[PDB]
RNA sequence: UUAAUUGCGAUAACGAACGAGACCUUAACCUACUAAAUAGGGUUGCUGGCACUUGCCGGUUGACUCUUCUUAGAGGGACUAU
């Protein structure tokens, strides 16, 4: 019957939040760590922070997780959602300069007064019977 | 050019923590002595007869926390132990029993190193201080300069320095991110080294005495000039690389990578050699890294004290 | 008491054995001690865990009430 | 899911407080430290007996020495560690 009840779990969210770059893999180290960079009162409870500390580690080494959050992985989130493609995923540059329509957006683009370069297709209003 | 090959013929079970660190003497090529997370040293005599390369000899209690640093004596009869209990522990290597028993750091020690002759002991600690003993088991010397906990002192070997100088230069690295270098006759600083962008794991001067390799948590491994004061070159190895060791015969540097052991050869900048043992049951996530590296007398043999408890020896079989 | 007295000089004399053979003789013979011990009645070399529970008020016993009545 | 309104979470709910947990006493483990004629041990004295080989079981508040057990302080240890 062992939780880790909110004060344990939350140090160490914070713990690793705030030093990550300075956590390691391994218990010990991290509990020396522990002991240094904050003052837990009683030293069971040092002990079981630790404990998870080394856990959430694990568990970031396997993957990225929910919940917690440090500046390497905001970062690299941040350098993911930079990415934009070199190549046009728009204007025309896929299927020869030409997209497909329909006659009605045709008439739409048309009556628009825009010149539009389309390319008709009836849709075959016979509707799939799912 | 130079097509060696290292494959490993032994493995040395028998410690029950993993093996932090190992040491060899040059005088006698036969004696290992590896301390573990056992609390224990434990002396291998080395046989060239059948699967496994050594046997056992003595086992070193005395010390009620993680051994993390080991260093042998230059004669090959006295050992000296880093344990994570504050104290440093001198053993003889044929009795058994304890020497000397080292007190005085605050922060539990996490490196030690032997003099040149036989006078001096230094010692790393993270109470971010360095300790100068004597053999008998004194402090002599408190030397002070580093903001954090420093993780490695060995000691820059004296090859041909001017005849003779008496003088004690040895180098010191932690999680202070600097490399810094000292001199004992007295006692005082030398030149700095700043290269890393982490932490320093573990540093280690070549064993002609010239070169300084350190390495990091982001992989960075440096090259530096001592005598010289510049850097010497700089490599990356992209995991963790938690020990390295040069070689006596070979210009080489073994590298304790997360992932397994690269070997860079310095000369031509480039690694030749990756070592990564099989196991069994694993989920290929925490395969057993390395430690602790240490290479034979004449270059010949490799000893690698793995996360597993175990000792695995890889000897050089160059297949032409 | 008696058999406890005797477990203790079982305990001791198979520990005596075992340090001294680290201390003085080899590793592979205290090793093999140890192999030997070990897998035959691990209190051999392992002092036993259990000690007696502290007695509670409301029963006669460690761990035991003493009755009800309801009528 | 937990022994737990213990957590993972989903969410017109957000942040919190008491309880639980944490915390103290006690029981373990400490051939690691400090030590001890108000606790023990070794060597050696001075003796008793049996053996006769230098050894066995004893006695002495005679000396030197040690802390493994006995103590009690600072600490270590387990945090479900791998
Ligand atoms: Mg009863
Ligand atoms: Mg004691």
């Amino acid at each position: 019957g062992r939780v880790r009840t909110k004060t344990v779990k939350r140090a160490s969210k914070a713990l690793i939040e705030k030093y990550y770059p300075k956590l390691t893999m391994d218990f010990q180290t991290n509990k020396r760590l522990c002991d240094e960079i904050a003052t837990i009162q009683s030293k069971r409870l040092r002990n079981k922070i630790a404990g998870y500390t080394t856990h959430l580690m694990k568990r970031i080494q396997k993957g990225p997780v929910r919940g917690i959050s440090f500046k390497l992985q905001e970062e690299e989130r941040e350098r993911k959602d930079q990415y934009v493609p070199d190549v046009s995923a728009l204007d025309l540059s896929h299927s020869n300069d030409v997209l497909n329509v329909d006659t009605q957006t045709a008439e739409l683009v048309n009556s628009l007064g825009l010149k539009l370069p389309l390319s008709v297709s009836s849709v075959s209003a016979v509707r799939d019977r799912r | 050019s130079s097509n060696i090959m290292l494959v490993l013929r032994g493995t040395l079970e028998g410690h029950n923590g993993w093996v932090t660190s190992l040491s060899t003497s040059a005088a006698q090529p036969n004696l290992l002595v590896s301390g573990s997370r056992d609390k224990t040293l434990i002396s291998w005599r080395l046989t060239e007869n059948e699967q496994q390369f050594g046997v056992p000899v003595r086992s070193y209690k005395g010390h009620s926390h993680i051994v993390q640093d080991v260093v042998v004596s230059a004669d090959g009869n006295y050992a000296v132990s880093a344990s994570w209990d504050k104290t440093l522990r001198l053993w003889n290597l044929a009795t058994g029993n304890s020497e000397a028993r080292f007190v005085g750091h605050t922060g539990d020690v996490l490196s030690v190193a032997i003099d040149a002759n036989s006078s001096k002991i230094i010692s790393a600690s993270r109470d971010k201080t360095i300790r100068v003993w004597n053999t008998v088991g004194d402090c002599a010397y408190v030397l002070l300069g580093h903001t954090d906990w420093v993780t490695k002192v060995r000691v820059a070997p004296k090859n041909l320095e001017d005849v003779d100088d008496g003088r004690i230069t040895f180098v010191s690295a932690g999680m202070d991110k600097i490399v810094r270098s000292w001199s004992l006759n007295s006692y005082r600083i030398e030149a700095d080294f700043i290269g890393h962008n982490n932490y320093i794991n573990v540093v280690q001067p070549s064993p002609d005495g010239s070169l300084a390799a350190s390495a990091g948590k982001d992989g960075q491994i440096y090259v530096w000039n001592l005598k010289h004061k510049s850097a010497f070159m700089n490599f990356d190895a992209k995991d963790e690389v938690f020990a390295l060791a040069f070689s006596p015969s070979r210009f080489w540097l073994t590298a304790a990578t997360a992932s397994g052991i690269k070997i860079y050869d310095l000369e031509n900048e480039v690694l030749i050699d990756e070592l990564k043992p099989e196991f069994a049951g694993y989920t290929k996530a925490q395969d057993p890294h390395a430690v602790s590296l240490a290479w034979s007398a004449d270059g010949q043999t490799l000893f690698a004290g793995y996360t597993d408890n175990v000792i695995r020896v890889w000897q050089v079989m160059t297949a032409n | 008491g008696h058999v406890s007295q005797v477990y203790a000089i079982r305990q001791a004399i198979a520990k005596g054995l075992v340090a001294y053979h680290q201390k003085f003789v080899d590793e592979q013979s205290k090793n093999e001690l140890k192999k030997a011990f070990t897998s035959y009645d691990r209190t051999l070399l392992i002092a036993d865990s259990r000690r007696p529970e502290p007695k509670k008020f409301g029963g006669r016993g460690a761990r035991s009430r003493f009755q009800k009545s309801y009528r």
